[PDB]
């Protein structure tokens, strides 16, 4: 006919014995069938929606399905630990992580325990790993500055702070790269006294090996930039209800520096490998294939994920938490479900090529996949002037080599000449950031076509003599740059004057 | 857990009831009270057999095994909250199908075993005689287990005679005869 | 009144209650369960028996202790609406969430309504023009009418609509409505900044601009609602205060998307892909709500987020039944770097005609989609074997369509910000006299650059002596 919870024998037993079992299923329940990392629990009523509950095997689990007679608890744990008629405590709270300041420079798990072991967190509070958005009201405009130390996306791609910019490219292209070297680059700025020029940059690393990761935070304590920057761990060995709920918890710690007003940023690297993890737990909570075999509530909790990180108001102090997911895009093919569906989330994405980036350029951005939807102003004046027709500029070196592959007209030709020059100035390699006052005279450079004064083979020979040339021959004009932030008609012609000197030697 | 496993579905009901009962060792008073309100349901076919039917709230439902009780106080008190589990969980159309179940599954509790012998014809008293006799006599009864025959007429048995009991048949038939013979004069 | 229930269960934002009393809220009614933050709204959408229905949550369900007192708040959601609606940006609840303080209800009205009858129709065919000339070539707009939208949202998509509000409602002199579902809150809080500064909102006096927004944080469960809500003060407009209205949704996937999730949840098994099986029911009374009555014509823009650009999901396909315009957009046009990225085969409107835009604007038309036809269709055979070693004749053309889908390209006002190209708008007499011309080759005799990016034919003769310095 049908089946109920309560025909359990047991539980069917203690209701024809009497009745229950004495008001003990209001705040403790005793589990019943357990088996998929979800549980059947009996009892709990006082249960909050998505309250923590801890199991007695110490694992912790949401509350996600709130039944009548049973709840379905997620088990945010090994399948191991824990056994049926357990009992079942209720923690009272809706799902929190401790937050507060003394994360800088922690690596800890999804739970929040220290799994860089660097003693207990020192976090003022904790706070519930599902918050609301700010909205339209308490949103303001940014303006701030982001500078990544890569010319491309720094000069193609404006950041500023408290936006939602997506990085988006090849598997295993050594992806976390473009990050870290964002990381590196404001070490200076990180430097800065003002903590408005402070950035405390979250790397939540889901899906990835715990070797790996171990790597990399050995690798930052080399580039010492770990006391700055959090890290939040999803690793491969952990569970993944684990990994389902470490992006939402990892933006609730920041979100204690974005509610100072103290402006932070936040790397989700990879959402690719919450939507496995998401699609593994629906499955196993039997809920229907979306496309691609990714659930249908995946749109609402990237958009959930996403849109809690802002510029705040001036009323809020300017919060600023600046996100940048990465995505590993399936096969570099955008048109996925993933992949489109954070597109239109995101303003800007910078998609890159393997093509260029197999041809010898790490990191190689493409410049026809990657937008900044940020426009004009988010980064120094400078480097609006400067930078001003650079885009267009490699999207005519991109139109002439569309059709590139018969006869050619000097207009085609020259643009060539400009723009194979033009990419060699942009190519970089990883652990390269440049300076702010130094990208201003190379973008100036190629601009104002000084560029073709110098061949493609002494293009590198250039760049590295042309900034200590500068330097040696006026640092003056940098300091200019460096103070005013902008070019004067005469630091301007000065510039001019300076990159025609030393592209005359 | 008690003796006599019934994977019975809605029998899962009749199942915990028993081991409860077993266990409360009110068994025996909980078969003759079931007998009593099954009695009290066969003597109440207006609207005890045709209001059996799934159209009854909780209110209604609830107000329904009030007029049951009020009908007789010869209740295991067990069987009370059963009765209580039955109207919460709407059980009313496996409500005699629980009863059915938990007197086999007291009965066996008891011992006895049930028992047929299909025929194509009513047999003789001396038949049955003779033929329970014979099935005592037999290691089939090892006793702690009774006995129910009941010889009954099928046209369907065409051919010999059919003794069932146990789960342990001998089953004689002709059309068994007739196949071999069919099956080889065609080939 | 007090009809009293409890929550049996809170699976997701569709909760189910069991109103103990056998006094059952009828279906599409709402309720308040009252909570120590704020209260919810749920609405009535299945009796699934006993007294227990299955609601529709509009908010963000958490916190919910199994079994929570329900009070029966009856009816469709009554949202508020009136003139002081104008200026407001209001919740899915109808509350000013911009903080311009409570509305000053005249009429609350029920969210649900039924869109107006055959014989209450007033079918318009008066000519919208934008000043877009991919636009009024191809598909030129009329006032009252269905617009659509469709491909890749926020790929340019939201700035393609904003220039239509700054085209076309700066030149549209009735109301207008920006309904905005799973909104990008800067680009809304910009948006808004925008309105407030171009006195389209002012803070101070009217505003011929009403908002709702929606952001795509809130529930699967609002976002269905949001639609609703928006097109209710669209009616109290179109109706009671008779006005045509501009109308803009950005973006109706996400309506159909949001009803997917909560069909499931609903028990509803899901149909193909795993869209909601009431899609098209759903789809076609609110876009004849939007319809051009008797009583109103409303302008509608249509903005589709077709999910991974696949139009032949069904829920792209059964917009196109409530269209009589569409701007299919496509991201190859926008690979190929044209702004506008509008696809050239894929727009339409029922409004180009021979006679309806006239012979001559129909028969340039015709040769523009003549002529890239042969374009595209020719590019498999250009690329093995070069277009040299194609015909004469056919290299003219081909020569001349590349020529063609660069004068396409036009910059845009508040593309200008973005492009950071000066914007243009020009005349739909212009731009008939400058295509015919292209494609009679007279000024055919300057480079395909020159006609990329830029307004009329002047322009591009401007350009080719720029192009010559």
């Amino acid at each position: 006919t049908k089946a109920q919870p309560t025909e359990v024998s047991s539980i069917l037993e203690e209701r024809i014995k009497g009745v229950s079992d004495e008001a003990n299923l209001n705040e403790t329940g005793r589990v019943l069938a357990v088996g998929d990392g979800i549980a059947r629990v009996f009892g709990l009523n006082n249960i909050q929606a998505e309250e923590l509950v801890e199991f007695s095997s110490g694992v912790k689990g949401m509350a996600l399905n709130l039944e009548p007679g049973q709840v379905g608890i997620v088990l945010f744990g090994s399948d191991r630990l824990v056994k049926e008629g357990e009992l079942v405590k209720r923690t009272g709270n809706i799902v929190d992580v401790p937050v507060g300041p003394g994360l800088l420079g922690r690596v800890v798990d999804a739970l929040g325990n220290p799994i860089d072991g660097k003693g207990p967190i020192d976090a003022a509070g904790r706070s519930r790993a599902q918050v609301k958005a700010p909205g339209i009201l308490p949103r303001r405009s940014v303006h701030e500055p982001v500078q990544t130390g890569l010319k491309a996306v720094d000069a193609l791609v404006p950041i500023g702070r408290g936006q939602r910019e997506l990085i988006i490219g090849d598997r295993q292209t050594g992806k976390t790269a473009v990050a870290l070297d964002t990381i590196l680059n404001q070490k200076r700025w990180n430097n800065g006294s003002d903590e408005s020029k402070k950035l405390y940059c979250v790397y939540v690393a889901v899906g990835q090996k715990r070797s790996t990761v171990a790597q990399l935070v050995q690798t930052l304590e080399q580039h010492d930039a770990m006391k700055y920057s959090i890290i939040v761990a999803a690793t491969a060995s952990e569970a993944a209800p684990l990994q389902y709920l470490a992006p939402f918890t990892a933006a609730s710690i920041g979100e204690w520096f974005r509610d100072n007003g103290k402006h932070a940023l936040i790397v989700y690297d990879d959402l690719s490998k919450q939507a496995v993890a998401y699609r593994q737990l629906s499955l196993l909570l039997r809920r229907p294939p979306g496309r691609e075999a990714y659930p249908g509530d995946v749109f609402y909790l990237h958009s959930r994920l996403l849109e809690r990180a802002a510029k705040l108001s001036e009323k809020e102090g300017s919060g600023s938490l600046t996100a940048l997911p990465v995505i590993e895009t399936q096969g570099g093919d955008v048109s996925a479900y993933i992949p489109t569906n954070v597109i239109s989330i995101t303003d800007g994405q910078i998609f890159l090529e393997a093509e260029l980036f197999y041809k010898g350029i790490r990191p190689a951005i493409n410049v026809g996949l990657s937008v900044s939807r940020v426009g004009s102003a988010a980064q120094v004046k400078a480097l609006k002037q400067v930078a001003g027709s650079l885009k267009l500029f490699l999207a005519q070196y991109r139109e002439v080599a569309a059709f590139a592959q018969s006869d050619l007209d000097a207009s085609t030709k020259q643009t060539l000449v400009r723009g194979e020059r033009l990419t060699q100035l942009l190519k970089q390699n990883q652990y390269s950031p440049l300076a702010t006052e130094e990208q201003v005279p190379l973008i100036y450079a190629g601009v104002n076509g000084h560029l073709d004064g110098i061949e493609l083979s002494r293009i590198g020979e250039f760049e590295s003599s042309f900034l200590s040339y500068l330097k040696s021959n006026h640092n003056e004009l940098l300091t200019e740059i460096r103070e005013k932030g902008e070019l004067s008609k005469e630091l301007l012609a000065s510039l001019k004057s300076a990159t025609e000197s030393f592209v005359a030697t | 857990p008690p003796p006599v496993r019934l994977f019975g579905v809605e029998g899962t009901y009749a199942t915990a009831l028993y081991q409860a009962a077993a266990k409360n060792s009110s068994i025996d008073a909980a078969f003759q009270s079931l007998q009593k309100v099954e009695s009290t349901v066969k003597k109440n076919p207006k609207l005890g057999h045709l209001l059996l039917n799934p159209a009854l709230s909780l209110k209604d439902r609830n107000s329904v095994i009030d007029a049951i009780v009020e009908t007789h106080k010869n209740l295991d008190g067990y069987v009370v909250n059963l009765l209580k589990v039955l109207s919460e969980n709407n059980r009313l159309g496996c409500f005699e199908k629980i009863a059915s179940d938990f007197g086999v599954l007291n009965d066996a509790h008891n011992g006895l075993l049930k028992g047929t012998v299909t025929s194509a014809e009513p047999l003789d008293p001396k038949s049955f005689k003779r033929i329970e006799k014979a099935l005592s006599a037999s290691k089939l009864v090892g006793q702690g287990k009774s006995l129910k025959l009941e010889n009954v007429v099928k046209p369907e048995i065409k051919g010999g005679l059919i003794v069932e009991l146990g789960d342990k048949t001998v089953d004689l038939s002709i059309s068994t005869k007739i196949q071999k013979l069919n099956k080889v004069l065609e080939d | 009144t007090p009809i009293t229930g409890k929550v049996t269960a809170v699976i997701g934002a569709i909760v189910d209650v069991h109103f103990e009393q056998s006094e059952l809220p009828a279906i599409l009614n709402a309720l308040e369960i009252k909570t120590p933050q704020g209260k919810l709204v749920l609405e009535v959408a299945q009796h699934l028996g006993e007294n227990t229905v299955r609601t529709i949550a509009m908010d963000g369900t958490e916190g919910l202790v199994r079994g929570e007192k329900v009070l029966d708040t009856g009816g469709p959601i009554s949202v508020p609406v009136g003139r002081e609606t104008l200026g407001r940006i209001i919740n899915v609840i109808g509350e000013p969430i911009d903080e311009r303080g409570p509305i000053k209800s005249k009429l609350r009205k029920p969210i649900h309504a039924d869109p107006p009858s055959f014989a209450e129709q007033s079918t318009s065919a008066e000519i919208l023009e934008t000043g877009i000339k991919v636009v009024d070539l191809l598909a030129p707009y009329a006032r009252g009418g269905k617009i659509g939208l469709f491909g890749g949202a926020g790929v340019g998509k939201t700035v393609f609509i904003q220039e239509l509000i700054n085209n076309i409602a700066k030149a549209h002199g009735g109301f207008s409505v920006f309904t905005g579902v799973g909104e990008r809150t800067r680009e809304g809080n910009d948006l808004y900044r925008e309105m407030k500064e171009t006195g389209v909102i002012n803070l101070e006096g009217e505003s011929k601009v009403a908002l709702v927004f929606g952001q795509m944080n809130e529930p699967p469960g609002a976002r269905a609602r949001v639609a609703l809500t928006g097109l209710t003060i669209a009616e109290y407009f179109r109706d009671e205060e008779g006005q045509d209205v501009l109308l803009f949704i950005d973006n109706i996937f996400r309506f159909t998307q949001a009803g997917s999730e909560v069909s499931a949840l609903l028990g509803r098994i899901p149909s193909a892909v795993g869209y909601q099986p009431t899609l098209a029911t759903d789809m076609g009374l609110l876009q004849e709500r939007i319809t051009t009555t008797k009583k109103g014509s409303v302008t509608s823009v249509q903005a589709v987020y077709v999910p991974a650009d696949d139009l032949t999901d069904p829920a792209p396909a059964t917009t196109f039944a409530h269209l009589d315009a569409t701007t299919v957009l496509s991201r190859g046009i926008s690979e190929l770097g044209i702004y506008p990225a509008v696809d050239p085969l894929d727009s339409k409107s029922r409004l180009l005609d021979a006679a309806v835009v006239g012979q001559e604007h129909y028969d340039v038309a015709s040769k523009v989609q003549e002529t890239l036809q042969t374009y595209k269709s020719l590019q498999d055979i250009i690329a093995i074997l070069g277009m040299d070693e194609l015909s004469e004749q056919d290299k003219l053309t081909v020569e001349r369509a590349r020529k063609i889908q660069r004068f396409l390209s036009q910059p845009f006002a508040v593309a200008e910000v973005f492009t950071g190209i000066p914007g243009k708008l020009v005349r739909l007499k212009d731009t008939v006299a400058s295509f015919k011309a292209v494609l009679e080759g007279k000024y055919d005799n300057i480079p395909e650059h020159a006609f990329y990016m830029v307004g009329g034919i002047e322009d591009v003769v401007a350009k080719a002596e720029k192009l010559a310095a």
